[PDB]
């Protein structure tokens, strides 16, 4: 669960993130690709060189996916339900590999955030990543 | 990998007594039942919309026997996993596009399959020799990944 | 998330069981020890020995805990309330072991039960160690 | 592990920019903090119960700081760290019953807190980098477990 201060904590670094969230997405993804390859198994159709447009585009939408469940902390079940059908019914990403990508956007905003990273905020982001996480592998079986 | 003999017997022991065929089958089913997210593979093989569909399912048998057939191989050869797999390590990179992590879970219900097959014979032992077996032969199978 | 079916498949399971579920949780944690070596490094305290009172004792608090969680199949939490604040605030074993012995406890299912183990009880089963797993880890952070 | 040529020189680089003791002990305290069963080891250590505590603990300071510098010294060794890491294998598995685990979770919070330390500098590619180093201490740490 997240408390109530983990809310706290996930509105007002993400408020930051504001308006550079997209290229964050993008630089998270990018981070997964070249620190763990075996998720590029899920890409095959794009190119991942980098500053693609295909990746920009993706990591925009990821982040928008986390800007909408930030908005609904309190329900991102219901919040989320359309993707974690997709991910569920469609794409298939094994759930391992959403415990790749979280470590990726934690390492990208440590690097862009260095005021607001403290280990409180870590601690509080990271448990978010776990649920979003949670909620997305949901519908899996 | 590492065995002890006493281990490099008991995995060549049992896996006289294993049909391929058999075994090859119904280890890929249960995975698709199991995991239906690994079916993402296999979407050219038919219907594997429930359990008896997926286990009684031609193309699964087959393709079972297969990669059972493939396992089987590289227990002739123990201790180079990695210079047995390395080509088929590439196939499932560069052409299957297959996340290694599903070597991981076929390996795990394979264990499930012997134990349910073999009974009280797939001791505690017998069980921690084929772990370090499949564990081996995923992490063979990862190896050319980039 | 718990189908009837999956609900059904599961007191069928461990009905059949039965009152064996105390051998079969020592026969588990046997396998575990012996599989994944590293899940000893919580037991210096026991003597690990094929055979151990300590173990055939410890197996049988698993077992019943588990059947425990089968009565109650609909309100897990509660009912598992207190070993949840127990290995969260107390033992505080690693999530990644919770994996490691539900894999052990399939296997020894498997070994014992050739009839009622078919592809379909095998998945309730999985799903049913997974949803055990995450209540016992949920009070962890 | 293996890392090229350019790999290597892109570690060794930050490193020549990293105070040991500052980061051991942010390292130390952000792991005890982000996944709080790690504290099982630790309640000698004095008053864990929180964020600004754990941080500015010295008992936990004192223990980074042992640990990064371990790390450290492995990094001018990093063709050979399963010897480098055999016998504080050993150690851990045999007298301090650390599960590894821990091992590859300080391994992230490091690479976390060499992000927030490098900022922009700390690029993609030397992410990577650490990555496998981090992984590479892990795995060599775990090598000994029984
Ligand atoms: C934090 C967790 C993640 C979030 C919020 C999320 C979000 C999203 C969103 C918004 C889409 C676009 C769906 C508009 O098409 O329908 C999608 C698609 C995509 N996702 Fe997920 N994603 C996550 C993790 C993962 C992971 C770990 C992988 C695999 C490593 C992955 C692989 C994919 C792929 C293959 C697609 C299709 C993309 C092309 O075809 O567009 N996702 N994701
Ligand atoms: C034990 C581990 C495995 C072994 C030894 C192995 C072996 C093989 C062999 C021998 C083939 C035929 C190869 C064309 O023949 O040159 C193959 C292909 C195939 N395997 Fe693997 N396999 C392994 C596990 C897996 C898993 C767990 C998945 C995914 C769930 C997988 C998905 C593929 C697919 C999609 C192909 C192509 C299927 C026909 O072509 O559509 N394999 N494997
Ligand atoms: C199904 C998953 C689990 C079930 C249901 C469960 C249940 C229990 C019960 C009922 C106890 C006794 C609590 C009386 O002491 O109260 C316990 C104790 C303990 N558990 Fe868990 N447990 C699980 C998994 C784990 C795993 C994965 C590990 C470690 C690999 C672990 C390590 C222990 C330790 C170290 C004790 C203390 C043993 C004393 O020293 O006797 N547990 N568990
Ligand atoms: C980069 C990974 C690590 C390295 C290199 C490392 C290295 C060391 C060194 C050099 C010692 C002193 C050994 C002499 O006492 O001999 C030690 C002791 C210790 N480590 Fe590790 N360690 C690592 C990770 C951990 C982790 C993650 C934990 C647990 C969360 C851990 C728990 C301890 C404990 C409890 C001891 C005993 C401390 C004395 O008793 O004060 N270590 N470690």
């Amino acid at each position: 669960v997240l408390s109530p201060a983990d809310k706290t904590n996930v509105k007002a670094a993400w408020g930051k993130v504001g308006a550079h969230a997209g290229e964050y997405g993008a630089e998270a993804l990018e981070r997964m690709f070249l620190s763990f390859p075996t998720t590029k198994t899920y890409f095959p159709h794009f190119d991942l060189s980098h500053g693609s447009a295909q990746v920009k585009g993706h990591g925009k939408k990821v982040a928008d996916a986390l800007t909408n469940a930030v908005a609904h902390v309190d329900d991102m079940p219901n919040a989320l339900s359309a993707l974690s059908d997709l991910h569920a019914h469609k794409l298939r990403v094994d759930p391992v590999n959403f415990k790749l990508l979280s470590h990726c956007l934690l390492v990208t905003l440590a690097a862009h955030l260095p005021a607001e990273f403290t280990p409180a905020v870590h601690a509080s982001l990271d448990k978010f990543l776990a649920s979003v996480s949670t909620v997305l592998t949901s519908k899996y079986r | 990998v590492h065995l002890t003999p006493e281990e490099k017997s008991a995995v060549t022991a049992l896996w006289g007594k294993v049909n391929v065929d058999e075994v090859g089958g119904e280890a890929l089913g249960r995975l698709l039942v199991v995991y239906p997210w690994t079916q993402r593979f296999f979407e050219s093989f038919g219907d594997l919309s429930t359990p008896d569909a997926v286990m009684g399912n031609p193309k699964v048998k087959a393709h079972g026997k297969k990669v059972l057939g493939a396992f089987s191989d590289g227990l002739a050869h123990l201790d180079n996993l990695k210079g047995t797999f390395a080509t088929l390590s590439e196939l499932h990179c560069d052409k299957l596009h297959v996340d290694p992590e599903n070597f991981r879970l076929l390996g795990n219900v394979l264990v499930c399959v012997l134990a349910h097959h073999f009974g009280k014979e797939f001791t505690p032992p017998v069980q921690a020799a084929y772990q370090k077996v499949v564990a081996g032969v995923a992490n063979a199978l990862a190896h050319k990944y980039h």
